């Protein structure tokens, strides 16, 4: 539904996208938002680091869930 | 597709200056995100007479999501949270519809206000007292309605009890809340207040 | 959830459609703006109300359901 | 006898009855006009809210007085 | 007050609150005894998972209450 990035300063985004969506579609996603290269973006959902090749749905990352950017 | 919430909050506010007072919703600074509600309560209920204040909170993916909502304003409903405001109503989460606006959810909350649903409650006990004692609810709300939200009387029973508990050195609210909660049996309102 | 609903655009001389405005935005129907009528005669921008369609099954008026 | 009601596409119609007619007629009425099927209708006029089986004499609706629609809702 | 957090395991967690607490800040309290997570804890008590926005007097959650503390999934 609608989920949380939380940032490395510590501001919490909110992005309401689909399931569908891949991970690359929200390392970019996330850059037009307020973000810079996605190739430097790093992001952490429940201990894994996310692989931009696969889904949210591949991580099962639910409505409401909260996802974390580190860099690289 | 762009999110149209202020456009559309925007568009809400030229549509509410034709009409014919019930209902109204202001702007609480020069956010647009951040509204501020009024309803009247219903005639026929214990509300009756009260004014209840509401914090409305637009998300920008709005109206594609609720508006959130919360009653600012104390109130004694059982779908109501008797200490936050927080309102259980399907149309504010799982039935909501983008064809709605403000005034409509405002004037669903009056109705909600006459038509409470006990069995699925956000306030457990003030649940419990609607189905036990229907007529100390319907005092209690009053009374809610008369110290909180400005209507006319409250009965003269329960306010020389809540006189009573505060000449003791308890806060009033605090006081209120405690006779609301124990079913105004004042020997067990009086063992919470003084327990720590 | 991809829908063949009925769409046209929208043309305000040939308006044989009860409705003239988008409950969604708010907004009326405009000359060349696509529309996309519900399996309950309801119609809205397509842009509008297949968003909503994105995450809900029903139509944003009535409730009723848009896919059987 | 003409009464408005403000509907769900936020716009007032205008409807032929009487007050001898039930809020069940008046809800009829209204599905008529705009597609929204009695079930999900519920008219509420100043504060109250109005029951099938009472009439708009009952509630003393006259003249051109406006009702307001809104979908079903249920406290949970 | 206080209430007690039981665990699947059998720990008990005794922490001190206000009915006016909000689930949330009673998750918040598990954490600064137990170091869990929020986003990891569902609290279970008389057949209702509970909601971060209720207060504990929302469900009539009295003194000395016992609450049980189901984990989610770490791993993911
Ligand atoms: C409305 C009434 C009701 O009981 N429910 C869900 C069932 N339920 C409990 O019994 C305790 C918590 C809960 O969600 C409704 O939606
Ligand atoms: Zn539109
Ligand atoms: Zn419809």
């Amino acid at each position: 539904m609608q989920i949380f990035v939380k940032t490395l300063t510590g501001k919490t985004i909110t992005l309401e996208v689909e399931p569908s969506d891949t991970i690359e579609n929200v390392k970019a996603k996330i850059q037009d938002k307020e973000g810079i290269p996605p190739d430097q973006q790093r992001l952490i959902f429940a201990g894994k680091q996310l692989e931009d090749g696969r889904t949210l749905s591949d991580y099962n990352i639910q409505k409401e869930s909260t996802l974390h950017l580190v860099l690289r | 597709m762009a999110n149209i919430a202020v456009q559309r909050i925007k568009r809400e506010f030229k549509e509410v200056l034709k009409s014919e007072n019930q209902i109204k919703v202001d702007l609480v600074d020069e956010n647009f995100t951040e509204l501020r509600g009024e309803i009247a309560g219903p005639p026929d209920t214990p509300y009756e007479g009260g004014r209840y204040q509401l914090e409305i909170k637009i998300p920008e993916t709005y109206p594609f999501n609720p508006p959130k909502v919360r009653f600012i304003t104390k109130i004694w409903h059982p779908n109501i949270s008797s200490v936050t405001g927080a309102i259980k109503l399907d149309i504010l989460r799982d039935q909501w519809a983008a064809a709605m606006t403000l005034r409509t959810v405002l004037l669903s909350l009056q109705a909600l206000l006459a038509a409470a649903e006990p069995d699925c409650p956000q306030d457990a006990v003030v649940a419990n007292q609607y189905k036990q004692n229907p007529e100390m609810f319907k005092q209690t709300a009053r009374l809610w309605a008369h110290v909180y939200a400005g209507a006319p009387v409250s009965s003269p029973e329960y306010t020389k009890k809540i006189e009573n508990l505060s000449a003791m050195g308890f806060d009033r609210n605090a006081v209120i809340v405690a006779l609301s909660s124990k079913s105004w049996d004042v020997e067990t309102a009086t063992e919470l207040l003084l327990s720590n | 959830d991809i829908e063949q609903l009925p769409s046209y655009r929208f043309n305000p001389n040939n308006h044989q459609s009860e409705q003239t405005l988008c409950v969604v935005c708010m907004c009326d129907f405009e000359s060349r703006q696509l529309l996309r009528v519900l399996p309950c005669n309801h119609e809205f921008h397509a842009k509008c109300v297949d968003k909503w369609l994105k995450a809900n099954r029903t139509c944003p008026i009535c409730r009723a359901d848009a896919s059987e």
